């Protein structure tokens, strides 16, 4: 899978 | 005004969902990731570096006519997982679902990451997250919903993520035809500029409840559940071969197994994330070991709940002056 992890 | 907008997921484990957005005149259309939990507007255009776009739509924008320079003006983001993005910022139009917005701060990149062009489904970001997060400078701007947000209803938009499935975004009202009972809405607690609020405890499978709390931030943004170490190690233990990697980095299980359920506090309200969405499939292909949808929040020091755990609810974000988040049944 390619998860995402949208701020710093 | 009001906006019902299309979210589409980009894959088959539904790691992320793109809505159509146009922006300029005349219209380009450009699909974009919401992400709640960022506060950026930003999209792959004509100045970004050649070798850096794949395959993914542009937005040219010599070519609207509401479109103009921000002079001197300047973005530069970075994500939870290393990810980057950069350039200069134009104003212009943007439409989502039938909800203008004039000029709105498009940030135009002329920098991208390695991972944003292996992404060609995905042509920018559409920040719902609170304006404090903004990086432009040195002039700071406001995102969409803060933009559209006098001129809509009620100032509040709804996610409703699909799972396997499209979804909606709806901009300016409450579809009462889209969940089922009532709609529990908790406090939001805005001063990091985050969706962030205060789940009331857990339940995994048909276990007891446990009356901890767990202060998490709403984020569409990222694809997974992720949670405190004693919680989510809690869960993994009700499965029979499920370990942490470490070159996995995270939580596996074999692929034969029978996920069980998480349910999630919304106040007294009880929101049940069914064992199949917890199951992101194998790790490589071919493999028997599979990736978990819930994993420890340990390495980055903030609990998120993703697009695991807000694609189980139909969700309120209030954009009001004390704004709440509300999550219902569906």
């Amino acid at each position: 899978p390619h998860p995402f992890h949208x701020i710093h | 005004s009001t906006g019902s907008a299309t979210t589409t997921p980009i894959d088959s484990l539904d790691d992320a969902y793109i809505t159509p957005v146009q922006i300029g005149t005349p219209a380009q259309t450009l699909n974009l990731d919401f992400d709640t939990g960022s506060s950026d507007l930003w999209v792959f255009s004509s100045e970004t570096t050649a070798s850096e776009v794949d395959g993914q739509t542009i937005y040219t924008p010599s070519k609207s006519t509401t479109a103009k320079l921000l002079s001197g003006a300047t973005w530069s983001i970075s994500y939870g997982d290393g990810s980057s993005s950069s350039g200069d910022v134009y104003t212009d139009t943007v439409s989502v679902g039938g909800l203008t917005v004039t000029g709105q701060a498009v940030e135009s990149a002329k920098k991208v990451s390695s991972s944003f062009t292996e992404d060609s489904t995905i042509d920018g970001l559409l920040g719902l997250a609170f304006s404090t997060l903004n990086t432009v400078s040195p002039t700071q701007q406001k995102t969409f919903f803060d933009n559209a947000k006098a001129s809509l209803d009620s100032p509040v938009f709804t996610a409703d993520l699909g799972y396997h499935a499209p979804g909606t975004y709806n901009f300016g009202f409450i579809d009462t035809t889209a969940y089922t009972g009532s709609i529990t809405y908790t406090a939001v607690s805005t001063k990091q500029g985050f969706w962030e609020w205060t789940s009331t405890g857990y339940a995994v499978g048909s276990g007891t409840f446990k009356s901890t709390s767990i202060d998490g931030i709403a984020d569409t943004g990222t694809t997974l559940l992720y949670l405190p170490a004693t919680v989510v190690s809690a869960y993994w233990a009700q499965v029979s071969g499920a370990k942490s990697s470490s070159s996995v980095g995270g939580y596996v299980f074999p692929c034969s197994a029978t996920l069980p359920s998480f349910t999630f506090g919304v106040g007294s309200a009880r929101i049940v994330i069914p064992g199949d969405y917890i199951d992101f499939g194998p790790i490589s292909t071919g493999s028997s070991s599979c990736f978990g949808g819930i994993q420890s929040s340990a390495g980055i020091g903030i609990n998120i709940f993703g697009d695991v755990a807000l694609k189980a609810a139909f969700v309120v974000f209030n954009g009001a002056t004390t704004p709440t988040l509300g999550f219902a049944s569906k």
